[PDB]
RNA sequence: UUCGGGUCUUGUAAUUGGAAUGAGUACAAUGUAAAUACCUUAACGAGGAACAAUUGGAGGGCAAGUCUGGUGCCAGCAGCCG
């Protein structure tokens, strides 16, 4: 049986009409380190970028990703466990974070992907209507969000 | 226990009769039990207002059954003479419905009552 | 400009009807069936991997 | 008028001399609004040729 | 000389205008609400950005500071009065949750369409620009007029308008005269 | 120790050091000495006046060829001969020798285009909304 | 694009002799 | 369209127990467990089979969300012949009877409903259908009717409540077999109207994951219904 | 398809 | 079994064979109707059925008994409008041929 | 990327009706040191509503048409010119 996934009802051509304030944002693992590297607090940094409340989210894979790093990145793990950071459960065997984040956005067009990875950034870019956040220079930047 | 159930209190009836009057002016109001029967069939109703003093009462007890089947909030108001006056018609009204229109100027007020009516149930 | 945008938007609505299904007020009148037909072997649901 | 425009075209091809526009019969206008507004088109059109 | 009269721009060009998502969003907004051109969307985006930045800056301040209380109370009052912010919704955090759309519905053109005086946003705009609509006792010909909650329910056809009671327009009486002749 | 003073009372040296090192930048040097416009194609101007010397590609058999649209022009300011592009062969027509032409920045090596001839825009003549005065 | 609309005029086929 | 006199060609659907009636215009149809009557006035198709008069009922997608789900092209429907089915929120026989048709005589359908008045017809319709079990009880307390239900191979929930996720889990923990099927119909407005529809859908998927239900499929129900989806999941008791 | 292929011949050239 | 449809008899009737052919070529029957692109191969198991309308739908969706006829081909025969369109189309096809 | 695939009231180079209105013209009044203009308003003022919106960008197609080159009918360039 052939399967052609439906176009999400939340997308008006290349415009995602479903994402609105307050935002739900998936944190990729590398995001935390660069945020620490640039002395940018997570929760306020997102607020300054989007001028609206952001509800950061961390999946099991990203959480598992951080623990495996070791003592050097203890601070990143502590920030990731900030109670304002909600958690997402995963139902796939692999711990590979990049694939997990790509899948979730494909299923629900409600998440901003917060990452710096060139490979992941390109993959999310192909998926329509996925705002893509990153930390560069002095503060966070969001590329595909019309409301800004 | 009583066949008319739930029965809105005075505060709730006042707010309901406020909305129905506004819906009348904006042509979002269907009046009469037969109309309320039809709108449920087409699935274009937000909630059904009914008169608990209707003479006899049962004659509108088919509307609750259709509503509960279709998951439409419904409520009873004490007075039919009051309900008819709010609707703007010169005769008593036993049943009324609010037509569905997300592009109506009174959407917020309708949903406000639609919240409270649900709590009453 | 207002006329030009009006035509552009309604044209876009027609195209959006092609790319995906859209709620169109639901059933009107007696249920006649599926005017455009049913495909037995095609699935549109998004799969969880 | 024609003869006004033609002479300018003759001048433009055979060497532009100094050209000064002189408007006449302005008293015939009955309203100041149309008088001032009419002056504007005549000047700007004159600014196209000269 | 005479003292200067201050002025300011009411709109700003977005950061990178050519985003496909942004183009489609402007298309949807203009089509739904009958906006003439993109400058209206830019204007309202500028206003909303100013408001939401002010709300963020006040939120940064601690609770109970005099400036936070005073400015936040004023901003909530203005947003509630204009109708974008609902009565049960009186906090600065919810001001951060506003969108351009709300201000778009608060436009007089949209209100005229919704109230049933006009069946379509373009018909509503045409009525506004032809002096057929009055807010209370005042004739308003500005589609961008922002309607307050109290003013919302006084919108009506103007007494001078042919639809509001006056004599028929030039076309109707001309046709009647020619038919009589 | 980053190779620089950090004392609370060393403001003087940091300033003197900064001023000396600021002259290293070519951009800073050009801005202060006003030599940034030597590199500009027109010597700081936005447009260049010239005389039309010859139409090099007038003969070229191939219509709308890149050669056809080239005209040799001598800049009045300095007298150096250069080439200019004309928008099209039809626009090559309005140009004739010994006409004044205003030039603007644009076959390699041709970096100029004709924007006015005899004090009127070539596009105006091309759209034919005006007539060249002689 | 400096081509006039007249330059792109349609050229019609000569009809065959009767 | 499908006027009373029209003939039709019926062929089997991909899903067992579901059939397609062709013609000028196509219809989803299920075999009538009780021939000679329509539960909610739906059209009924009769075929001459050696001769006994076998009868078939038209399934209306605008009325039943499951049929609308089949139409969108759901990959897997655990509802199948000879399969025990627990239908939550059985408002009436509008959808239950069709589900009873699919499972057939061997299968059974456990209908759970709360409000007494809609239930009364559920008992009335249940009398016609031996394979339906009308349980007039609140689904929020599965223990009250734990007597009437053994495990059910699939759980179908059309309950339109904000806490439907909790309702599903309690029933699933008690009655759904391991690797059992779960098919949920979600209405965004009832759960949380403040936020967009799709964010609600993602939220429910997360709650199902917390309850050891692995989601398999998701599908929105347009153009038949606005702001709705059906999510299909499998219940892994040991661990997600 | 022919129009696309002729158009593609331009991108190739 | 309860869910098993009958075998079509080998050497099936002309009326059945024609009926399967229309619904395969159902697209061409009405100019104002269009359908999904769909490759149909004749089913392994099928049956021919009679639709029974609800009596409340007597005015809305009930065919006259005289109009009721056994085979789909001949119900399309009675519809004058379908005949009129087809007559014009084939003539247009014939002249081109 | 070919292979093809997805979708349904879409298109017309077709006809046709009476309602609204200001750019403009203009009794008057208001405005002003006196005027113009605005806000008002008797009376006129629309179907190509010719009461004739612009500035740039991208891409076609055509000939008993014209130039160049060559492992035949092609290719390049281009075509206000037959
Ligand atoms: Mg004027
Ligand atoms: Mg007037
Ligand atoms: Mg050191
Ligand atoms: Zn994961």
């Amino acid at each position: 049986t052939r399967n052609i996934p439906q176009v999400s009802s939340a997308l008006f051509f290349q415009y995602n009409q479903a994402i609105k304030p307050p935002y739900q944002v998936l944190i990729d693992t590398n995001f935390i380190n660069f945020s620490i590297q640039k002395k940018v607090d997570i929760v306020r940094g997102m607020m300054d970028c989007l001028l609206a409340k952001c509800n950061p989210l961390i999946t099991d894979c990203v959480m598992a990703e951080l623990e495996k790093l070791g003592p050097k990145y203890r601070i990143a793990l502590k920030l990731a466990r900030d109670p304002r950071i909600k958690r997402l459960s995963c139902s796939h065997k692999g711990t590979y974070a990049d694939d997990c984040l790509v899948h979730r956005v494909l299923q629900h067009k409600c998440y901003i992907v917060a990452t710096n990875d060139a490979g992941l950034k390109q993959r999310i870019r192909k998926i329509p209507g996925i705002p893509l956040m990153s930390v560069g220079g002095h503060a966070y930047v969001i590329e595909k969000l019309p409301d800004v | 226990n009583p066949k008319a159930f739930p029965l809105a209190d005075a505060a709730l009836t006042q707010q309901i009769l406020d909305v129905v009057q506004q819906a009348a002016n904006l042509r979002q109001l269907k009046k009469g039990a037969n109309e309320a029967t039809k709108t449920l069939n087409r699935g274009i109703s937000e909630f059904i207002i009914m008169a608990a003093d209707c003479e006899p009462i049962e004659i509108l007890l088919h509307l609750p059954l259709l509503c509960e089947d279709k998951n439409v909030p419904y409520v009873f108001v004490p007075s039919r003479v009051a309900l008819g006056r709010a609707c703007g018609v010169s005769r008593p009204v036993i049943a009324a419905s609010i037509t569905t229109n997300d592009a109506s100027a009174i959407k917020t007020q309708i949903y406000a009552v639609k919240d409270k009516i649900e709590t009453l149930l | 400009s207002r006329v030009k945008k009006r035509k552009k938007y309604q044209k876009a609505q027609k195209k959006l009807k092609s790319v995906r299904a859209v709620y169109s007020g639901g059933q009107s009148g007696v249920y006649e069936g599926e005017k455009t037909g049913i495909k037995k072997g095609l699935t549109r649901s998004v799969k969880f991997k | 008028e024609m003869e006004t425009m033609e002479f300018l075209n003759i001048a433009q091809h055979h060497g532009m001399p100094r050209v000064l526009g002189v408007a006449t019969h302005l008293d015939l206008f009955k309203s100041q609004s149309t008088l001032r507004a009419s002056k504007k088109r005549l000047k700007h059109r004159f600014w196209t040729e000269v | 000389p005479r003292a200067p009269r201050t002025y300011s721009k009411t709109y700003s060009t977005p950061k990178r205008p050519y985003e496909s998502s942004r183009l489609d969003a402007e298309l949807k907004l203009a089509g739904e609400f009958g906006l003439k051109n993109k400058k209206e969307i830019y204007r309202i985006s500028f206003q909303l950005s100013k408001i939401r930045r002010a709300a963020r800056d006040l939120l940064t301040r601690d609770e109970k500071d005099p400036k936070r209380l005073f400015e936040g109370n004023a901003l909530i009052r203005r947003l509630v009065r204009v109708g974008v912010l609902s009565e049960d919704k009186k906090k600065l955090d919810y001001v951060l949750a506003l969108k351009v759309e709300d201000f778009l519905e608060r436009r007089l053109q949209t209100q005229v369409y919704k109230l049933g005086l006009a069946k379509s946003v373009h018909h509503a705009r045409v009525l506004i620009t032809q002096r057929h609509i009055a807010v209370g006792k005042q004739i308003v010909n500005i589609p961008s007029f922002m309607v307050r909650l109290d003013s919302e329910k006084h919108i009506d056809f103007a007494p001078t308008s042919p639809f509001g009671g006056a004599r028929p327009g030039r076309v109707a009486r001309r046709n009647a005269a020619r038919k009589a002749e | 120790g980053k190779g620089k003073p950090r004392g609370l009372n060393s403001a003087r040296k940091l300033r003197v050091h900064r001023r000396n090192n600021r002259w290293a930048e070519n951009n800073y040097k050009k801005r202060l000495l006003g030599t940034a416009f030597k590199s500009s194609p027109f010597g700081g101007s936005s447009h260049a006046k010239g005389i039309v010397l010859e139409k090099l590609g007038i003969e070229s058999k191939q219509p709308n060829s890149a050669i056809r649209k080239c005209v040799r022009v001598q800049l009045i300011k300095n007298g150096k001969k250069v080439t200019a592009f004309v928008p099209n062969d039809g626009c090559l027509n309005f140009v004739d020798e010994n006409d004044e032409v205003l030039l603007a920045g644009f076959i390699p090596g041709v970096r100029f285009k004709v924007v006015k001839v005899s004090g009127v825009s070539l596009l105006a003549l091309w759209k034919e909304k005006k007539e060249k005065p002689r | 694009k400096l081509v006039h609309d007249v330059q792109k005029k349609q050229h019609r086929e000569r009809s065959q002799l009767t | 369209g499908a006027r009373g006199g029209a003939k039709v060609v019926i062929e089997p659907h991909r899903h067992a127990g579901v059939y397609i009636a062709r013609g000028k215009e196509d219809l989803l149809v299920t075999k009538n467990m009780a021939p000679g009557e329509s539960v909610y006035g739906e059209k009924r198709i009769s075929v001459e089979e050696p001769p006994t008069k076998v009868e078939y009922r038209v399934w209306n997608p605008f009325r039943s969300k499951l049929a609308a789900g089949i139409m969108g092209g759901l990959d897997e429907l655990f509802i199948a012949p000879g399969k025990k089915v627990l239908y939550l929120g059985a408002a009436s026989g509008t959808s239950v009877s069709h589900v009873s048709d699919v499972v057939g005589p061997e299968g059974v359908v456990y209908a759970v409903e709360f409000s007494h008045r809609p239930g009364r017809e559920l008992i009335s319709m249940a009398k016609k259908r031996p394979n339906i079990i009308p349980i007039i009880e609140d689904a929020r307390h599965p223990q009250k009717y734990r007597m009437l239900i053994g495990m059910v191979d699939c759980v179908f929930a059309d309950v339109a409540q904000p806490d439907q996720a909790r309702i599903i889990a309690l029933n699933s923990h008690m009655f759904l077999k391991d690797q059992g099927g779960v098919v949920i119909s979600i209405k965004a407005n009832c759960i949380d109207s403040t936020v967009d529809a799709e964010t609600v859908f993602a939220r429910e998927v997360q709650k199902l994951r917390e309850e050891r239900i692995k989601p398999l499929e998701q599908l929105t129900l347009e153009p038949y219904e606005r702001d709705h989806c059906i999510v299909v999941g499998r219940y892994m008791r040991s661990g997600l | 398809r022919k129009e696309r292929l002729k158009k593609l011949a331009k991108m190739e050239e | 079994d309860w869910f098993t449809l009958p075998k079509p008899d080998d050497n099936m009737r002309r009326e059945v064979q024609r009926d399967l052919l229309l619904i395969k070529h159902r697209a061409a029957l009405d100019p104002k109707r269009h359908y999904k692109k769909q490759r149909w191969e004749v089913p392994e198991r099928f049956a021919i059925g009679t639709i029974i309308e609800d009596k409340s739908e007597f005015y809305s969706s009930r065919m006259n008994r005289k109009e009721r006829k056994s085979t789909i081909l001949e119900t399309l025969m009675g519809d004058e409008a379908s005949n009129k369109y087809f007559k014009r189309k084939y003539n247009e096809i014939q002249e081109k041929s």
